[PDB]
C-alpha cells in the first residue's frame, strides 16, 4: 500500500491447515524490490488490489485474500526469489481442476513489473483432496484386476511403422503378446486417419488379444487411443472399446484439457476400466527452468483428477540434480505421507488422505542392458515400456517379446537374494544369457552401459 | 512397378494414335515413354504442365526414334 | 508512473487509492456556481457531491501501476 | 543412402496447396550445425527416423513424413533461425485440433540437441479448412441478431465480484445496463463458489436483463460462464441459460480444452447461443520469445474450432513492431484472405474459404480519454470492454455508463465527418462534454489526456 | 552421444547415418562362424545373429542413424 | 448480353484448383449460335440473368456466376458440341450430393432453345470431396474382413425363382454357399410381399449361413435387400440384421434416392457393415446418347455418398467404342489418380485424396467359358455374379458352385505363371476338366465362344 | 422475341435488361398533371419516381428470351 506493509507481505503469519499453498519463482524486473514483487504476485492471484476502495462497503474484505508470508533468495542465482504465498478455501469450487488452475496462474504469469515466473510446487489441504474422485481403481486394484505379483509389468509401444493396415497392426500386436509381454501401446497420433479408421484397428487388435490370452493363460491388454475430436465422439469409443470387452484404455489430458479427462476418469470409475494417461505437449510448458510449470504440479493435479498410469520418463541417465527431481515426485505420486524435503524438489509436506496411487511408465529407448538400473530404481511398482528394444530383435517380434521376460525375470529374482543390482547387473544378464539364444542375440546387439564407476 | 505393368498392358489396344509406331514394344522403357507423351499431348502448348510431363517421358525412354521424336516435339518444330 | 526504487506503488496518490476530490478540494461544497446552474456554490461539489474524495485517475483506486489486473493499459 | 544427404531437407522442393506449413524458430546447441537442426526437427515431428530400415518394410513410405524446405536466418539475433516444414495431408484426421496440436508440437519441443524453439505461425490449406465447423454465427450474423449497426460495442466487467450476494450483483448488472452499455461480463473465476452458487446467480441476472431491455429498448445481454468441472454439468448450466432466453455466454478455452471447446461450439450453433471465448493462462504458453507457441496460432486454432468473440488486448501502449505485431493477427480474425507481410508477422499467404470471421474484444482499463485511438485502430467491428473506467464514477454506475456510451457516439460522429480521431481527440471530446455533465466528471476524473504526440 | 566425421546433430558414428549395419559374425555367405551347443545355426550356413541377412540394426541408434532426443526407435 | 460477349462465355479464363468443372454435350435449335447457348447454359444452371438489374445493388454478383470457358465441336457428329462450365465452391453444401445434383441439373435440361443436352462427367475438387464421408470400407478393408487375397470373389444371384417359400429359399442359399461360392444375392424385386415376408427370410438364411460356414471353414455372406418404405422401417431391418450377424446388406441407390443411401452409409460405417449397391432404374437415365446424365457421373457420386460394391456391367460383349469407356469409368472407382484421357471417357484429372474405392460386380448371364476374359479384364480386384451359369447344372446347385470354383482357381493359377489368357483360354479349361466331373458336364452344355481371332 | 440469328438475346432491350423509363422518355419529371392530382406535371415522374429506367417488359429485365429461368412463360 505505502511504506505500510502492504497489508499483504504479512510475515509474521502462519497459515491454517485448510489453505491452499503456492510457491512461485520469481525474477523481477531491474530496479524493482523483492518485497514489492512478492505483494504483487499475491494481489493479482485475486482481487487486484492494495487498498480498500472496491472492496470494503460493508464486510466483503479480508477473507477472499491471498496474503504473502514468505520470501527468500535462490542459492546460487542472483536476482532470482521464492515467494511463499497462501489462499483461503473459499475461493475454490468443490471437485474441479479448471478452477484452481484458473484462480492461481489465471493471468499473473502476464505480470509487466516482473521479470519471469514459475510455480514450483502446491499444497492441497484434506479438506480439499476429498472432494476429488482420484484414481479409478489405485495400485492394489490395478494390481489384482491383472493377477501380477512381485514383478513390474512390461509393455511394448509400436512407434516407428506408419501407414500400417488394420490386419497387419494386428497382426504385430499378437506377435508381441504372445511372446510374453503384458501390455501394448497405441502410438499416440493415430486416431481415425483415411489410411486406419478406428473402428477397424479396434476390432482387430481384440481379436489379437483374445487370441493370445486364451492360448496363453494370462491376462493382456492394449492401450487403444480413445482420444476424440468431442465429448459424443469419445464417449462413442469407450463404449465400443468396452463393449469388445478391453481392459485398459488411454487418453492425453493436455492437448484435449481437463474436463474431458474428468469426464473420462468418471465413466471408467463407472464401468470398470482402467485408465493409461499420456503426457505429450509438456515440453511446451515445463523445460525452461525460468519460466512456466513445472511438471510436479501437473502430476499431482492428475493425481487428483484421474488416472492409473503416468509417463514420468526415465532416469537412467541424468545426474543426481535432476535424479533427485525425478525420484522426489515419484515418491509424490505413490504414497501417502511425503515430507518437506527441498534436495528432492517437496517444498511442502503433503498428506493425501488414503486416495490411491498412481503407477509410473519408464519409456524411451531402453534396451536389456538397463533392466538391472530400473529394477532396484523404479520398484516392483512401474511399468516399462521398450519402443526399439524388443521390435528390432534380430529374427523378430515374438523372440525380442521372450529375451525381454527373460531378463526381467532374472534380474528380479536376483534381487530377492540379496545379490546387488549396481555391482552385479553385467554378470547377472550373462549368466542368465547361457540357456536361451534369445538374450543371448539380444545381449550381442546392444552395449553395455557401465553406469559409472561402480554404482549409481 | 505397377503403373509399368499397366502402361505395358495398355499399349497395345491403342492401335491407332499420334505417334504410335514411333515407340517399340520389346523395350519397357519406350511403352511408359508412349504413355507419358500420350499424356502430355491431352492439353495445350505448354503451360508448365505438359513440358513436365514431357520431361518425364525423355527422362525413361531408351530408343532413339523415340528420343528424337521427344527432341522434335519438346523442343523445336 | 511509480515512486521508482519501489516502481509498484502509486506516485499521485502513494498507495490511497482514493484522493482528495481536486475540483472542492476537501471542502464538498462548490467554489463556484455552474454555468449551467444545476450545481450551486456554497451547496454541494459537483464532481463528489460531499463526499470530499474520489478515485485517483493513475491507478483508478488500485494503488497498483503496471498491474495486469487493474490499470494494464 | 548415406546420411550425409540427410533425405529430409530438400531445398528445391516446392510445397503442394494441399500441405500443412509450420514456421518455427529454433536455436541449436553449441556445435551443431543449422541444417542438421532443421532436418531433425523435421524428423522428430513426423516418424522419428532418417533412415529406412523399418518404414519400408513393403515398399510404401516418404508419403507420411514432413520435410524442412528453407532455412533463413534472423535478422539482428545471432545464433537463431527460422526453419520452413511441410507436412503431408493425410496424416491429420478432420474436425480434430488435437490431432493437429498433437502431431506438430508433440514431442518436439523436448528435443535434446536445440536449446530453444518457439512455433511461430502455421498453413491449413483449404482442403483442411472445410472440414471444421466454424465460428457458430460470426460477424454479419450476430450484428443482425443483435441489431446493432455502425459502431463498436460497450461491456463492461464487474471487479468487486467476491463475496458479493447473488441479489446485489443482479442489482448491479441493471444499473450498469440501464446507462446504455451493451454488455456485461462475468468475473473470469466466479463459476460455482459456496458465497455464491450458479443457478441462483443466472437467476437474478436473467431478471435485471429483462427489466432493463424493455426499459432501455436495446437489446441487453451478460456473458454468464458456463465453465465447469465436467461434461454434463456445463451441458446443464448452457441449457439453463437458453432456458430463460439468454443470448450469449462464455468459457475459457485453454483451461477447459479443445474437445470441450468443440463440443461447446456444437451446441451453441444448433441452439442459436453466441459464444464469447476467453483466453486465462495464455501467457503460461506464450509470453517469452525463446520458447512457446505464438498465439496468432493459438488465435487460428481457435477461428476453428469454434467461438465468436476473442479477447486480443489493447494495443494503445505497445512501442512498434510489438503493435504492429497485433494488428497483423486482428486481420488473421476477420479478413478473408491474407497476403504474406513478414513486417506484421504474417509468414504465409492463408485464404479462408469464405468461413465467417471472429470479432475482438479490446480489454485492460481502458477509460474515456482513449476512445478516439480505439475507434480508430480496431474500427466498428470490435466490442470495448471497461473495468474501472465504468465502476468508479463519482455518481454511480449509470452516470458512468452514460459516460462512456456519450463519449463513443461522439467519436464516432466526427470520424464519419472526417475528424482526424488521434488529432483532435482531446477536442472533440471536450466539447460533447459541455452539454453533458456525466462527461465532464469523467473528463476531469481520469486526468490523462494520453498526450498523441 | 556419437557424431560421424566432424560435429553435426550427431548422425550417429558407429552406421554414419546407415540405421542397418553389417553382422558381425558372418563373412561372405551369411555363414556362422560361431559353433554352438543348440545347435541351429552352429552346423555352418545360417548366421546364429542375422539369420542369414547379413546386416542388423545399428546398436547406438537403434536403426534410427541419428541420435539426440531420437536415440529411442 | 449483346455483342459484348455475355460476360459468361469467358475463353481466356482459366479455373482455380477449387472450381467444379462439368462438361455438357448439347444439341442446339436451328438457328441458333453455339456461343449464346453455351452461355445460356452458364447462366440457367445459376442466377438466370445475363445483366445485372437484380443481382448488384452493392456487392453480391459476378461471384455466385458459372462462367463458360470452353466449347467446341463433336468430332463425327454435325450440330453437337461441348461446352465446358466452371462453378464456384461457394455454392455447395458441404456434405450433399443431393444439393450438387440440384443445382447443376436442376432445371437447365428444359430449356427450350436446346434440342438435347447431356452431362458427360464432372471434376470434384478435393476441398469438396474431404467433407463426404466416402464408402464405408473401402477395398483393403473390405477384403481383410472376410480373408479372401488374390483371386476374384464368386457370387450366384437367385434371379428366376419367385413365389417360394422362405424355407426352400434358405434351403438353396444353403446349397450354393455349401459348394464353393462366397456371396449370394437377393433378388432385387424381393421385399417383404404377402407370400414371402422379411424377418422369415432373415431367418432362414441366417441359419443357412451359420450351418455352412461352421462347416466348410471360411466366411460367407448373402446380400440382404433392406430397402423400405420409410427410414424407420429400413433402419429397422437393418438392425435385426446386424443383431442376426450378418457381413454384408444391400440398397438400390436410385429409387431410393440419396438421402436414404447416405443415411444408410453412415449406419453402416458406425456399425461395422459392407454395402452392396445396386444400380436398378438406370436406363432411364442414361441410355440414349443424346439426352439424360452419362453413368460415369452417377459413378462418382456414389463413390463420394457411399457403397463398398457396385454394379458395373460386363464388357465380355461389346467393342472398344464401349470397352474403353466402361474401363475408363471402373478405373474411374478403384485408383486414385487418372489422368485425363478422351479415348477412355475421362475429360478432366480427378484427383480423389487418399479416398478408398468401391469394387465393381460383373453381372448377367455369364458362364464358365468366360471366365478367361474376366479374370484379365477386371483383373482379381472385383465380384463375379452367377445367374443361370450356376443354378442350371445338370445336377443340382452344389455342383454348379463346385464347377464355377474349379474354373476361376484354374485360370488364375495358370494366369501368374505367365500364361496368355486370350490365346490359351479353352486348353486351360479343358486341361483342367479332367479331374472333375463337375466341370466337365459344365464345360458340356455352355458352348466356346472364341472372342475374335486370336486376341480381345 | 429475340433477335434471329442469335434467338436468345433480347429485342426490345438489345441485352440491357432495364430500358429508358417509357413514361417520362428518361426525363424523371411527370410531362402532364395526372387525373388523379397525386403526380404532377415538372415535378417527378410518377412510374420511375426520377431514376429514368424502368425494367424491359419483355425479358423482365433478365435479357434473356425464352430461358426456363426467369421469363419461362
Amino acid at each position: 500500500v505505502k511504506d505500510y506493509k502492504l497489508t499483504y507481505y504479512t510475515p509474521d503469519y502462519t497459515p491454517k491447515d485448510t489453505d491452499l499453498l503456492a510457491a512461485f519463482r520469481f525474477s523481477p524486473q531491474p530496479g524493482v524490490p523483492a518485497d514489492e514483487a512478492g505483494a504483487a504476485i499475491a494481489a493479482e492471484s485475486s482481487t487486484g488490489t492494495w487498498t480498500t476502495v472496491w472492496t470494503d462497503l460493508l464486510t466483503d474484505m479480508d477473507r477472499y485474500k491471498g496474503k504473502c508470508y514468505h520470501i527468500e533468495p535462490v542459492q546460487g542465482e542472483e536476482n532470482s526469489y521464492f515467494a511463499f504465498i497462501a489462499y483461503p478455501l473459499d475461493l475454490f469450487e468443490e471437485g474441479s481442476v479448471t478452477n484452481i488452475l484458473t484462480s492461481i496462474v489465471g493471468n499473473v504469469f502476464g505480470f509487466k513489473a516482473i521479470r519471469s515466473l514459475r510455480l514450483e510446487d502446491i499444497r492441497f489441504p484434506v479438506a480439499l483432496v476429498k472432494t476429488f474422485q482420484g484414481p479409478p481403481h489405485g495400485i492394489q486394484v490395478e494390481r489384482d484386476l491383472l493377477n501380477k505379483y512381485g514383478r513390474p509389468m512390461l509393455g511394448c509401444t509400436i512407434k516407428p511403422k506408419l501407414g500400417l493396415s488394420a490386419k497387419n497392426y494386428g497382426r504385430a500386436v499378437y506377435e508381441c503378446l504372445r511372446g510374453g509381454l503384458d501390455f501394448t501401446k497405441d502410438d499416440e497420433n493415430i486416431n481415425s486417419q483415411p489410411f486406419q479408421r478406428w473402428r477397424d484397428r479396434f476390432l482387430f487388435v481384440a481379436d489379437a488379444i483374445h487370441k493370445s490370452q486364451a492360448e496363453t493363460g494370462e491376462i493382456k491388454g492394449h492401450y487403444l487411443n480413445v482420444t476424440a475430436p468431442t465429448c459424443e465422439e469419445m464417449m462413442k469409443r469407450a463404449e465400443f472399446a468396452k463393449e469388445l470387452g478391453m481392459p485398459i484404455i488411454m487418453h492425453d489430458f493436455l492437448t484435449a484439457g481437463f474436463t474431458a479427462n474428468t469426464t473420462l476418469a468418471k465413466w471408467c470409475r463407472d464401468n470398470g476400466v482402467l485408465l493409461h494417461i499420456h503426457r505429450a505437449m509438456h515440453a511446451v510448458i515445463d523445460r525452461q527452468r525460468n519460466h512456466g510449470i513445472h511438471f510436479r504440479v501437473l502430476a499431482k493435479c492428475l493425481r487428483l483428477s484421474g488416472g492409473d498410469h503416468l509417463h514420468s520418463g526415465t532416469v537412467v541417465g541424468k545426474l543426481e540434480g535432476d535424479k533427485a527431481s525425478t525420484l522426489g515426485f515419484v515418491d509424490l505420486m505413490r504414497e501417502d505421507h511425503i515430507e518437506a524435503d527441498r534436495s528432492r524438489g517437496v517444498f511442502f509436506t503433503q498428506d493425501w488422505a488414503s486416495m490411491p496411487g498412481v503407477l509410473p511408465v519408464a519409456s524411451g529407448g531402453i534396451h536389456v542392458w538397463h533392466m538391472p538400473a530400473l529394477v532396484e530404481i523404479f520398484g516392483d511398482d512401474s511399468v516399462l515400456q521398450f519402443g526399439g528394444g524388443t521390435l528390432g530383435h534380430p529374427w523378430g517380434n515374438a523372440p525380442g517379446a521372450t529375451a525381454n521376460r527373460v531378463a526381467l525375470e532374472a534380474c528380479v529374482q536376483a534381487r530377492n537374494e540379496g545379490r546387488d543390482l549396481y555391482r552385479e547387473g553385467g554378470d547377472i544378464l550373462r549368466e542368465a544369457g547361457k540357456w536361451s539364444p534369445e538374450l543371448a542375440a539380444a545381449l550381442d546387439l546392444w552395449k553395455e552401459i557401465k553406469f559409472e564407476f561402480e554404482t549409481m | 512397378a505397377q503403373d509399368l505393368a499397366r502402361a505395358i498392358k495398355d499399349y497395345p489396344n491403342r492401335r491407332g494414335d499420334v505417334g504410335w509406331l514411333d515407340f517399340d514394344y520389346n523395350l519397357p522403357g519406350d511403352c511408359l515413354s508412349f504413355l507419358y507423351y500420350r499424356q502430355s499431348r491431352e492439353n495445350k502448348n505448354p503451360s508448365d504442365q505438359r513440358t513436365s510431363m514431357l520431361l518425364q517421358a525423355l527422362g525413361v525412354a531408351e530408343s532413339e526414334k523415340a528420343k528424337n521424336r521427344l527432341n522434335t516435339e519438346l523442343y523445336g518444330d | 508512473q511509480g515512486t521508482k526504487p519501489n516502481s509498484l506503488v502509486c506516485a499521485n496518490c502513494e498507495g490511497e487509492g482514493c484522493v482528495a476530490c481536486s475540483q472542492c478540494k476537501g471542502g464538498g461544497v462548490n467554489l463556484i456556481d455552474h454555468f449551467n446552474g444545476q450545481f450551486k456554490a456554497g451547496a454541494l461539489c459537483w464532481l463528489c457531491r460531499g463526499k470530499k474524495e474520489v478515485l485517483c485517475g493513475d491507478c483508478n483506486g488500485a494503488g497498483f501501476i503496471g498491474g495486469f489486473l487493474s490499470t494494464f493499459d
